[PDB]
RNA sequence: AGCGCCGUGGCGCAGUGGAAGCGCGCAGGGCUCAUAACCCUGAUGUCCUCGGAUCGAAACCGAGCGGCGCUACCA
């Protein structure tokens, strides 16, 4: 079952920003529902619909398929929602798909997770999702966290820890990328030995590639050396690269010769 | 379905090669030349001719570098000419 | 049903195959035309001139067979900077019987020693007359200093001229003059295109050419009717090759030396860093012959700028790792053929436009940077690749105090300033470092219609000089 | 004796012009007695000439009025740079390819040039 | 050669993960005395190719093809 609310209440808030869904325009304007918030029916009437005049009435509504949606109102009694779709700025919309993005795709995992072991939605989104919601402000992100560091889960209570189990697997399965850290060092040398000098800063920089980050210094140019990782981290990265750029410096500054850097460590 | 006209002694096909301005046309007539044509009377307000379409133009003795149209074919009395062999076919014309 | 690559190692094996040069054989009794010396090296240079757009490349690759790339983007059509390159070895028929102009034949350098006679009913084997290397050097009016500096390095040459087009092509005299200022009086002649061009148009071209050639240094240059894509009469160049060259002379006795003119960096990408190669400076050795295990220096080497501004030379010490000439890894390196001297030195030292034009010195020998340059110079009375409509040749102005020239030393790309000018002696400061060791043949140019033009000789007899930093 | 031979041989262009809509029926005609690939020439159609056609049998349809005169002119641009060798007067060149640059090669002689753009 | 990309419905873009997308095109009718502007509605695609994970790939990735911008012709 499909279902359930993305975010704390089922009631959206004044002021805020949702997308939703449009699937019928009668008179007045469109009446739809909402795909970040919960499943209920809030409407735009034709005054604050196109930005631009009104002139194609089903060209920029396209019954069916989703778009950008701003709150007025709520009449927290029925479930009656006044909504808008001409004041969201240009700087907003992409923030405001951001954020149904990231509500969407944390959405499925769980579903999966509440058909497979026949629990509620609800219950899982207020046992795990909401406080990872809390913690660390959106739940994709407790998720990715999670990839990384088993501890952002210790403090959920589970509904059953098989749910964790399973949830650690799909999530492994799933979410899965280990951000690429490229630099770029610049060989200046006028001296007399640089090949056997190249040959043992290579050495010397993949020495330090570990289990699991490996570092290899690949050539593209003669001057411009390419310096290629994977961080998992993205926290290490630049500190093993920096390592390479003291290695070659080192042994460099005694062959005779000058090297610089170009470009230093980056996602 | 008025019937067609053939040429006559000094009148000639022709094929506008694009026309000009105030009143006036440019008429590669089909012997080798990139005539310039007026467009005459009876037919100047009456029966438009459009660019790209097979012409009757009449040839003036005294002037062979400018000429005066004189009947319009309306690319079918000019496609059963073609068919017929009026004028040289290596420069077809058709919509 | 054998494969043709079956067929051509099987005639590679029967036709006596590369040799591998001995390791220490008796050197006071190699001749240049020594078996040891001919099969893998090349021995004379022989150069290509010409004007812009006519094709020189083609007609070495017609000849030889190895391409001169072209490379750089932009550079693979319009006009090259480099030279090309192209290893060919000359052969001859040694039947009599077989007529003498169609008895020669230039093939690769990886042919064998007696590749089979490829006439239709010539059942002998061909011999090695001589090996030679060619040195294609882009005729454009842009380009001028790499032109001087091959022509420095050329030991004959061979003139463009085409059929169609305008007679007295100023690009063609220039390149003429050039190589009658550096010492070369071995030049030939050919009309590259003829199948163009009706029986009494070419004979008027011809006439022509004798024209133009009355006052010029060469007198007796012997002109052919060539096909660059045709890909004809090139037995024909072969023995006017062999006949109008001989060999300059050139034996051991001299001291070793050597001058790069391109600079080649072995860094293949892809490949990891533990498995590369070193660095290699594309050179001309007219003097001294080079092995493997030598100590060699680059004189001019690392040009600094000192907090005052002065001129440092740190003297680039390196010790050759290989001598790669024509196809094969061969121990010994004849003087007067273009070696790749691949040594341990930097990479990025060598990138493109570094080592070009830079004397080298082999371990034995000091010569000298020097600073100032005191020149016995001499001009001509009209500029050549210069085109006026209808009026008088640009006639050359006399030098004056405090001005940029373009002074080819031999190889050395160097813009001097002039102090003074003499009756016949000038004084030359520089920025870029110049070495001198026995003379060195140079090449004078001016900067009046934009780019540079060349304007006469000049030699060193004194100078000032730099003792480098060890 | 190789060449006891030695283009006049373009087809008379034919401008089917159907109103707003433009016909080349012979296009096939002259890629052939050009020695040039249909595709490429329609190609190079749609480069000089702003616009989009299909292609039907052979023949190429392009919804667009237009005369004979450009026709004829590209066409004439076309063989100068394309089908006709620059170096030497001849068409037996033929477009080929050399690392991913497009490299027209000539066959009466065998030279070596390019013309993509 | 390696890298940074791309692979279209006629052309241009797009998300890549729930699986045919929009404008520009063009056909048709609509407004108009009438044309253009503008309304609305269509018939057409291996989103390049082989695979592997997946309830699911056009989408995540690899092993390959073609087109590119650099690095640079890199003995
Ligand atoms: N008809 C004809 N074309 C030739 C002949 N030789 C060369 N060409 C052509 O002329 C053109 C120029 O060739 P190219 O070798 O690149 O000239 P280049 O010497 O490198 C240019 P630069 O003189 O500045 O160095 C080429 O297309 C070539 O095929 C010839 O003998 N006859
Ligand atoms: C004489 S072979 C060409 C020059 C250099 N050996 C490279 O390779
Ligand atoms: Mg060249």
């Amino acid at each position: 079952t499909s279902h359930c609310r993305f975010y704390e209440n089922k009631y959206p808030e004044i002021d805020d920003i949702v997308m939703v869904n449009v699937q019928q325009i009668a008179e007045m304007g469109a009446y739809v529902k909402l795909l970040e918030y919960d499943n209920i029916e809030g409407m735009i009437l034709l005054s604050e619909l196109s930005r631009r005049r009104i002139r194609s009435i089903q060209k920029l509504i396209r019954v069916g398929k989703n778009d950008v949606a701003v709150v007025l109102r709520v009449d927290k009694e029925k479930g009656y929602i006044d909504l808008s779709k001409r004041r969201v700025s240009s700087e907003d919309i992409i923030k405001c798909e951001e954020k149904y993005q990231k509500s969407k795709t944390v959405h499925s995992i769980l579903r999966y997770c509440a058909e497979k072991f026949q629990i509620p939605l609800e219950e899982l989104y207020k046992t795990i999702a909401w406080p990872l919601s809390r913690k660390f402000g959106h739940a994709y992100e407790a998720f990715k966290l999670s990839i990384i560091d088993e501890t952002v889960w210790e403090g959920i209570e589970p509904p059953s820890k098989d749910v964790l189990d399973e949830l650690k697997n799909y999530i492994s399965k799933r979410l899965t990328p280990a951000v690429k850290i490229r630099a770029d060092v610049e060989v200046s040398c006028f001296s007399y030995e640089g090949i056997d000098a190249i040959k043992d800063a290579l050495k010397s920089a993949e020495d330090m590639s570990t289990e699991q980050m490996q570092v290899k210094v690949k050539l593209v140019a003669a001057p411009l050396y390419v310096l290629t990782t994977q961080a998992l981290d993205k926290q290490k990265g630049i500190e093993q690269l920096e390592s390479a750029i003291e290695k070659i410096t080192e042994v460099i500054t005694k062959y005779g010769g000058v090297c610089n850097i170009t470009m230093p460590p980056k996602a | 379905k008025r019937e067609l006209i053939y040429k006559e002694e000094g009148q000639e096909y022709a094929q506008i090669t694009k026309m000009l301005g105030n009143g006036r046309v440019e008429a590669s007539c089909f012997d080798g030349n990139k005539r310039m044509a007026h467009i005459r009377g009876k037919l100047r307000k009456k029966v438009w001719m459009g660019q790209g379409d097979i012409i009757l133009v009449s040839l003036r003795d005294f002037q062979d570098d400018q000429c005066d149209v004189v009947h319009k074919y309306n690319l079918d009395e000019a496609r059963t000419l073609k068919n017929q062999g009026e004028l040289p076919e290596n420069a077809k014309i058709n919509e | 049903g054998e494969t043709e690559e079956e067929k051509r190692k099987r005639e590679f094996e029967e036709g006596g195959g590369l040799p591998e040069q001995p390791l220490n054989p008796d050197f006071s009794k190699l001749n240049p035309l020594s078996a040891e010396i001919i099969n893998r090296q090349a021995t004379i240079n022989i150069g290509t001139i010409g004007h812009v757009a006519h094709g020189k490349s083609t007609v070495v690759r017609a000849i030889s067979g190895v391409q001169t790339v072209r490379f750089k983007d932009e550079l693979e059509r319009n006009i090259t900077i480099k030279l090309g390159y192209a290893n060919a070895k000359i052969y001859k028929c040694q039947e009599p019987t077989c007529p003498e102009p169609d008895c020669y034949r230039s093939f690769k350098s990886d042919k064998e020693i007696s590749p089979k006679c490829q006439r239709p009913g010539c059942p002998g084997r061909y011999k090695l007359v001589r090996h030679v290397s060619f040195v294609d050097c882009p005729g454009h009016d842009i380009l001028m200093s790499t032109m001087l500096s091959g022509a420095a390095v050329m030991d004959a040459a061979l003139l463009l001229i085409a059929g169609n087009e305008s007679c007295p092509q100023p690009q063609t005299s220039e390149h003429l003059a050039a190589i009658e200022i550096m010492k070369l009086k071995h030049v030939i002649i050919l009309q590259n295109k003829v199948d163009l061009m009706r029986e009494e148009s070419a004979l008027e071209h011809q006439k022509s050419i004798l024209k133009f050639i009355r006052g010029t240094i060469a007198d007796g240059a012997p002109i052919v009717p060539i096909s660059a894509q045709l890909k004809y009469n090139i037995d024909a160049v072969n023995e006017f090759i062999v006949k109008t060259i001989p060999v300059p002379p050139r034996d051991f006795m001299i001291s070793p030396r050597l001058i790069v003119i391109r600079s080649f960096d072995v860094n293949k990408p892809g490949a990891e860093i533990e498995d590369l190669k070193g660095g290699v400076a594309g050179g001309s050795i007219l003097n001294g012959v080079f092995k493997l295990g030598d100590e060699i220096e680059i004189r001019p080497g690392i040009v600094t700028k000192d907090d005052k501004g002065k001129i440092q030379c740190k003297p680039i010490f390196s010790n050759i790792v290989s001598l790669f000439a024509e196809q094969n890894d061969l121990k010994f390196a004849v003087p007067g053929g273009l070696i790749g001297v691949g040594t341990k030195v930097d990479p990025t030292l060598c990138r493109a436009d570094r080592l070009v034009g830079q004397v080298v010195g082999a371990k034995g020998h000091l010569p000298n940077i020097y600073t100032d340059i005191e020149i016995n110079y001499f001009l001509l009375r009209r500029l050549l690749g210069v085109k006026t409509d209808g009026q008088k040749q640009a006639k050359v102005r006399k030098l004056e105090p405090n001005e940029v020239l373009m002074v080819n030393i031999g190889s050395t790309a160097t813009g001097a300033r002039v102090v003074a000018v003499k009756a016949d002696m000038a004084r030359l400061q520089l920025t870029s470092p110049a070495c001198t060791e026995i003379n060195e043949k140079i090449a004078l140019s001016r900067r009046i219609e934009k780019h540079w033009r060349l304007i006469g000789w000049a030699t060193i007899k004194k100078g000032t000089t730099l003792e480098p930093i060890a | 004796t190789n060449n006891p031979e030695l283009k006049f041989r373009i087809p008379p262009p034919v401008c089917l012009r159907d109103g707003k809509k433009t016909i080349f029926s012979n296009i096939q005609d002259i890629a052939e007695k050009l020695h040039r690939s249909p595709e490429h020439l329609i190609q190079y159609l749609f480069a000089e000439l702003g616009t989009s056609g299909s292609v039907d049998g052979k023949r190429l349809v392009i919804k667009g009025k237009f005369q004979s005169k450009q026709m004829e002119n590209v066409l004439r641009r076309y063989i100068l740079e394309y089908v006709t060798c620059k170096t030497c007067k001849s068409i037996n060149t033929e477009l080929k390819r050399e690392n991913r640059l497009f490299f027209m090669v000539c066959k009466s002689c065998g030279s070596t040039r390019s013309v993509s753009s």
